[PDB]
């Protein structure tokens, strides 16, 4: 508690030169801690990049578009098929999700500018695949640089075809982290499709429409989520980015209520509908039981009666279901202690999950969030817990050789570092290729796959026999 | 619903009822999907020539390419040294990246830093952040040397990293004497492989150009061995192997084969093995420089001839029968070292394969791609295997490579359905595996979405992927396998021969159909 | 009819119509074949729990053994000794047979020799064969020893071999000093394994029963190993390897592993390497003597312990993590060697191995069989996995065996849903992996029709078959693969994840079906 | 040629003790030789024994029966899919080829003997598979020696259950080779199977039925046969052993012919037949172009004007096709010499389909074959070449360092052996897992297999560049 956490971050922060001690000091908290702010040179962020943030995550999961990511070879090809942001499409001919589209630049093209290339495979694109609903061009660090301006070619193409292509000024230099490129592709989405069917009567809209705002589908979570919403007589009209279609987001103007689950990502753009349309905004949990419950109850809430009967017997057609994964599963986590680093949502949002199995976390930190995402998070942490903004490499490998957490929960350049230390290691992003997490469905394969890892066969091999 | 002790994961839990059906109504009102019927019009329209003939004009879209960028090459040409941090002066997304991709090949730790330029740095140069990340690097991580690559934002703003260091050392942020090679590595020209070229020739240049004076070619009899940009653990291990039973003096210049195989013990190793800075020095006394991948050494070529003075032998890569051959008396002769018997055995324990297998192989059609000595490695076995390179992609080859390979396929009856092309991509290959359709592709795991497709007109097009290179994500612990040599040679032998036989198993697995065939021996 | 540029073999010419029509003419015409429905009646029965009812109370009838016969387990441990000539006194129809179950899995020579015992010696016994038949196998094949097995026909005579090969000296057929031993090796008792036994009790009684006077127990400072009925040149080879980096003196006797493997180079060599007879005469005064597979090695544990004056350690078969790590720690404590930095290291390799595969070999469900040690060391690495085990069949294992393997499930979370089987053949296996379904099963060839009759029942009821054992008939070249020490479990562990993982891409390769989930990295 | 191969074969004699040296000359000739002699012990003869003549080679391939190997495990389970013959049929359903039934023999069974056990296991074979429409049961060694009855089983069972139960004792120790076998296993079909359908008038029979003798269908080579037979207007009641069903067998009767493919194996059935249904037997070969087409010939003239031309149509229509064959592989195999080492029938009926291929065989034996098989063979080769009946290891390895054939074609214990001196080798028994090579579409396969092998790329690369 308190003195020891104290005495820990100060002991780790002994290594750095002065300037870095400083800053980092600023980061590291026990609950008085700041977020999104630049990260120290040479001291191993796992932060990514604004491109990440709007190709990887909010625009490259629209499965009918084509997203061009624009500049030399090297993103587009780390970023292809990297998030298990799943979708239903034929792949390559009406869906492109799962595909590398670049515009590769080489030298003639950096010295001269790529913006006559950029008309030119807008073309192409259009010859090969014409079942596409329209283009996003995700900039990558020389676009701006070097003073090319793909709005131009995106409206005077775009008028040329009667296509709706998106200019995105996402390079990688813009901001600290993939935190402003969620912002700038909000207001691509803003300003080049979601005013689309603005002057449109045709959408017969009903008392009940709602839309998921923030839910990428990982493994299928949204479907998992929306199940529920459906089962409780909500009609989801819209999913964003997470198998989500262009005219779903051009129809998310018709809607009586956004559903907010990624608040990080997505709060930028439901803040604006709610100036522009009068649509209201709330944010919910779809992780564990208690959540997915207290969720469903808040969101039936702001209805009326018919929903609330129907929220109340959805959760009781499925507490059989979740009450015997937590008895199967809790007696074999209980007590168990995890340690969690991810994006901007997960750290904060999968505590209650790892409660409703008995578990405790007792470290959690943010990759990219800012102060009000750890607002929200001082309330679900126990009293003298860990966090961390921006760990770098060398902190986070420190406080897990002392908090020797039973799990931890954390993104793949973490995996392999943790597991060599004998420590239980699960991906909290892609989910190990396995999940959905979300919903009631999720919360089983979630509960399956935390017992399999913390209690596998192999944790108890690491030491030699000759060497005991 | 879920069974608590039959639990479906996403497959195949969306197959029930209650979701097909929901995924059904979210399409239909919301989705405004072209019809099925259009989408299986266009699918047969991207089979066919015609859409070939469209795909193959392409100038300006590069779909599914088969190579990636300079900053990921230098990243691996500087893990293989003791106690290295490969650090990239520019923006923090590429190392994040960097990391990611080979963290899934490997499914190994991969230590890499940044010195994060940001939207600042992009107007007034990124020289504080060489300093501050210099220090901070070599405090927190405490490597022995640190080895610079670049970004593009670095490079389209033209920071100079020989200055920056030079005042990073000027200025105290770093000792005057601490390691710190450099390399310029823009995204925007050449590809990852040319990335590790550059970085060898720094690293290099950094600890010779200056001692040369007291080099003797050859006094301490020893031969150098560059590998090139190499991601099979089973590759680094059969050339050091070889050399070893063959008594031949060696030095590996480049080897991450321990940081990239540490053992679960306990304990992360940050740094593991690795060439050492004395290696480096001593470097030009040795006899020779073999360079294993020639076709992305070419920088570092000239630099070892023309400071180094050492006559680099004219060997293609040590794959298949001919050209392990070739490389084992090569290394004979500079080393006056016999090739021993174990390896004359090794040698006709894979003839042998080859005369119990070829019936099986002739004549088998293949597509393949990759890096430039690897598919021409893989040619040339191939043809030696009785088997046609049908459809050769390097999409980061070039003329003179496309040439080379040419007249390999040209000395040969099996090459006569060849055809090599370079800077194309694998939606080009897509297409050709419609329209001159092969029995197997040997790739990588981007592969796997073209063999989908195949799938989709119909079983009896289906183009089954041989997982052969870099990156292969979707199977475990393949990257500890060896292509090179005698033993890459059996290996790769093994895995075309079963592949063509678990095919025939599976289209012989029909009762009263197709069974008569389906042989216990073959 | 046939195209010249696309000859088609037997699969698929026979699809062909004309020739479809014609097979169509030929059942309807003369095969008076019963019905299709009541053959798919008939097929859905024999999946039922009530055929496996029946099934498994058979008495008489074995369909599909998982065994083999005596005489060719004393082949295979003749093979191994240096020079010498395996023979089997009785029909000449059994040698014919041998070498070719040998030749097929190997796909090597394998040489042996008959006296060729016709119907006369059936009534006057085969005296005069043991005699022309040693002196012409002399002469004419040059062997420097002579190993004696036994058939059948041999056995129910009740030929005395002993008094037979002494008359033979006698007579002068064979010089007096000439190694000839001997074993009974009848097919009526037991299978292959205990072959191998005999065998290898009778050459060690005869190279030193009547030597013991003088054997000091220790004096060469040399451990024993005896590697039973093996079919994987790569067990020969990990265990010498393993003692050899250990610093540890050692005596692979019975080791076969260069005449199965010699290289083509333009001659045929009959005999090559293998355990020489000093090694047999020496073996005496060696510390203790380690039986790698013990189950099946009982006469030559009592000779060993009962002659040799040897403590034979209890020792399982070194298979699996545990067992490889008492395996060393046995031999370090005999020897006094330490175990080496480099075992250590590879130990710990094969453990993150373990980790970075572990969710994707948890709870999987398998089937297996083969021989007993084989099968119980697969037993336990499937459960140090966290996979589960559930059809353990093992034909020729024992009661003891059982209540052994019994155990080691008893010890384990996943062992609860395992059930071991001995004196059961395959189709009561067939049986088993209908009505319990496995996900794979873990086998030798005969396996495939198995695999064959449950993709017949569907898609959702086959189960994948993961070659691994004896014979492996229509892979090529498998049986240069390890299954013991580190190397071996290594091996299986990426062939278990693999072949989960091939399965999983087939099914989501359906486009717009079940392609959500064919991810790109796993 | 000439006295070098007569001093030839004296060289190799020379390692031999005496006895072995007097037996083994009189096996050797140049083109005079004694066959179907024991083989002299230790010497590696590469014959099998009378069970892989019976259960292996006759009566195996019966599709629809049960066949059980009878005695100790071993037999039947080297014996399990070894040979290739094809089948259409629902294995473990309604056809049961390439299973193992055994009574697995264990030493109570040798002292007291089998018959209580094999009576035991034929009402399990019928509880567990009953649509099996008879069973065999092939003695192994042990049965005679150990003195059981099994015919005395098979009636009473037979009786019993309304089924045909065929005892054959065939035991391994009987006779020289797999030949006994053959003529065991002809035997016992003449007296428990063929016979069954005498009173049956029922069969419409028409004058051009006809039945295969003695194809045992190696990669579906009856089916690419009996195409062109059935093309020829004829009606194939049967195919004798490779695809057969039992009925097929008891329906032979009602035919007006009998084609023998396979003399050696199956002419005692044939004179069988000729001697009491009156139905003649003719010899025929149907491997390569030349041998098809005069058999397809010499059958036609054996029937009415309109056999004889829709023979010639059928002659005609493949023409094309086997002249586009030789066009392509005859200058890739011209001049090349092939020595052959095969069992009973083909080291001399497939020299044709090679002298198609401008190829020439420089040598032929068989394992097992009678002097009538001989007198057959001369016919067929050239003058001095080489002739060896049960060669042994030895003498096969000799002859070949001297001869120095391009491509040696024999079985699977020989090919290895000849692969690692560098000679191209082809099986010839089982077709290296390829064919089939009888008929037209045969000789295509056929073709394309010998150039394979014989101008492979790693013939070329058996010694190292440094030696
Ligand atoms: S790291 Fe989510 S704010 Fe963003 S990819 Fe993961 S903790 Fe992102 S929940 Fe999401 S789907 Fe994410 S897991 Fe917000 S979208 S930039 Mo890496
Ligand atoms: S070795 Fe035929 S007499 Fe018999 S199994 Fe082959 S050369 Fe036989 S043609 Fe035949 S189908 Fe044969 S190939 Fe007569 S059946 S005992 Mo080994
Ligand atoms: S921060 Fe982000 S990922 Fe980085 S480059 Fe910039 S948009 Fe992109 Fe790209 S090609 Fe390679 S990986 Fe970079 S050096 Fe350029
Ligand atoms: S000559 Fe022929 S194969 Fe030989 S046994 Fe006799 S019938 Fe048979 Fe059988 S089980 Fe084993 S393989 Fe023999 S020793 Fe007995
Ligand atoms: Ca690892
Ligand atoms: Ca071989």
């Amino acid at each position: 508690s308190r003195e020891e956490v104290e005495s820990l971050i100060q002991e780790v922060l002994e290594v750095y030169p002065e300037k870095a001690r400083k800053d980092r000091n600023k980061h590291l908290a026990v609950n008085c801690i700041i977020s999104n702010k630049k990260s120290q040179p040479g001291l191993m962020t796992i932060r990514g990049c604004a491109y990440a943030g709007s190709k990887g995550v909010v625009w490259g999961p629209i499965k009918d578009m084509i997203h061009i990511s624009h500049g030399p070879v090297g993103c587009g090809q780390y970023s292809r098929a990297g998030r298990r942001n799943y979708y239903i499409g034929t792949t390559g001919v009406n869906a492109f999700v799962t595909m590398n589209f670049t515009s590769d630049f080489q030298e003639k093209d950096i010295v001269f500018g790529g913006d006559k290339k950029l008309a030119k495979l807008i073309d192409e694109v259009e010859t090969l695949f014409p079942l596409n609903k329209g283009i996003s061009v995700q900039s990558e660090c020389p676009i701006g640089l070097i003073g090319d301006d793909i709005e131009s070619v995106s409206k005077v193409k775009g008028a040329e075809l009667s296509k709706t292509i998106v200019p995105v000024r996402c390079e990688g230099f813009r901001g600290v982290s993939q935190s402003l490129g969620h912002h700038i592709a909000n207001d691509a989405v803003r300003d080049w499709v979601l005013g689309k069917r603005d002057e449109d009567t045709t959408f017969a809209s009903t008392p009940y429409d709602v839309a998921i705002i923030g839910d990428y589908n990982i493994g299928g979570d949204a479907w998992s989520s929306r199940i529920l919403l459906e089962e409780m007589g909500l009609r989801c009209v819209a999913q964003w980015s997470g198998d989500g279609s262009i005219s779903e987001i051009e129809l998310t103007p018709k809607v009586k209520l956004n559903l907010v689950h990624c608040y990080r990502s997505m709060n930028y753009i439901s803040r604006h509908m709610e100036e522009k349309y009068g649509i209201p905004w709330m944010e919910y949990n779809f992780f564990g039981p208690t959540k997915t419950i207290e969720s469903l109850r808040a969101i039936a809430a702001k209805f009326d009666e018919s929903i609330q009967k129907k929220c109340e017997e959805v959760i009781a057609k499925y507490k059989p279901e979740w009450e015997a994964v937590v008895a199967k599963y809790r007696p074999r986590l209980e007590g168990k202690r995890v340690m969690l680093y991810i994006g901007g949502l997960r750290p904060r949002h999968v505590i209650g999950a790892y409660e409703d199995l008995g578990m405790e976390v007792v470290g959690t930190g943010y990759e990219f969030a800012h102060n009000d995402d750890y607002d929200r998070t001082m309330k679900e942490m126990g009293d003298s817990t860990l966090l961390y903004d921006d760990v770098t490499g060398y902190e986070f490998e420190e406080f897990v050789k002392r908090i020797k957490p039973d799990l931890i929960g954390s993104g793949i350049k973490e995996k392999f570092i943790f597991q060599k230390m004998g420590i239980p290691f699960r991906e909290m992003h892609s989910w190990d290729y396995s999940g959905p997490y979300h919903g009631f469905d999720g919360f089983a394969i979630f509960a399956r796959d935390m017992d399999m890892t913390l209690n596998n066969p192999c944790w108890k091999k690491l030491q030699a026999p000759w060497e005991a | 619903s879920q069974q608590v002790d039959k639990i479906k994961a996403s497959y195949p839990l969306f197959l029930d009822q209650d979701y097909k059906d929901m995924l059904a109504k979210k399409r239909d009102g919301f989705e405004e999907k072209y019809p099925q019927d259009k989408i299986d019009e266009v699918f047969q329209w991207t089979t066919t020539k015609e859409y070939q003939e469209l795909n193959f004009q392409r100038e300006a879209l590069t779909v599914n390419p088969a190579k990636a960028c300079q900053p990921l090459g230098a990243v691996l040409c500087a893990l293989g040294f003791e106690k290295t941090m490969p650090y990239v002066h520019g923006s923090q997304g590429c190392v994040a990246y960097f990391r990611s991709y080979f963290n899934r090949h490997f499914r190994e730790p991969v230590s890499c830093v940044s010195d994060s330029m940001t939207e600042d740095a992009a107007v007034f140069g990124g020289q504080q952040n060489m300093k501050d990340g210099l220090q901070n690097c070599k405090a927190t991580y405490k490597p022995d040397m640190i080895a610079v690559s670049t970004t593009c934002m670095a490079e389209v703003i033209g920071d100079d990293l020989n200055a920056f260091i030079n005042n990073s050392k000027k200025e105290g942020f770093i000792p005057d004497e601490f390691p710190v090679p450099f390399a310029h590595t823009p995204s925007f020209v050449g590809s990852h492989v040319t990335g590790w070229d550059n970085m060898f020739e720094g690293i290099a240049r950094y600890f010779t150009l200056k001692s040369m004076d007291d080099k003797v070619v050859g006094s301490n009899k020893k031969i150098n061995i560059v590998p090139g940009f190499e991601t099979y653990l089973g590759n680094f291990r059969v050339i050091k192997r070889m050399l070893s039973e063959m008594g031949v003096g060696y030095s590996l210049l480049s080897d991450p084969e321990e940081v990239l195989d540490t053992p679960a013990d306990g304990q992360f190793r940050m740094y593991a093995g690795g060439t050492t800075q004395e290696e480096m020095k001593d470097a030009p006394n040795a006899l020779n420089t073999v360079l294993l991948q020639p076709w992305h050494l070419e920088k570092t070529k000239k630099f070892v001839e023309g400071t180094w003075k050492h006559e680099v032998p004219k060997l293609n890569i040590p794959m298949g029968l001919d050209w392990t051959d070739e490389f084992l008396m090569k290394v004979s002769e500079i080393s006056g070292q016999p090739i021993p018997a174990s390896l004359t055995k090794e040698r006709g324990r894979l003839v042998d394969m080859m005369t119990d297998s070829h019936t099986w192989l002739h004549g088998k059609r293949f597509a393949l791609w990759g890096d430039p000595d690897f598919v021409m490695g893989l040619v040339k076995f191939l043809l030696e295997l009785g088997c046609e390179p049908v459809h050769i992609l390097c999409h980061n080859g070039n003329k003179r490579w496309k040439k080379a390979v040419d007249a390999i396929l040209a000395a040969s009856p099996y090459g006569k359905n060849a055809t090599v092309y370079i800077g194309k991509d694998l939606w080009h290959l897509r297409s050709l595996v419609f329209t001159d359709k092969p029995d197997f592709m040997i790739g990588n795991s981007y592969g796997k979405f073209i063999q989908r497709d195949t799938l989709h007109k119909g079983k009896e097009f289906e183009v089954p992927l041989i997982r052969i290179g870099f990156p292969i994500f979707d199977r475990h612990h393949l990257h500890r396998s060896t292509t090179l040599g005698y033993e890459g040679a059996m290996q790769i032998l093994t895995t075309l021969v079963n592949s063509i036989l678990e095919r025939l198993d599976e289209e012989t697995r029909g009762m009263q159909a197709t069974d008569y065939n389906h042989d216990l021996v073959r």
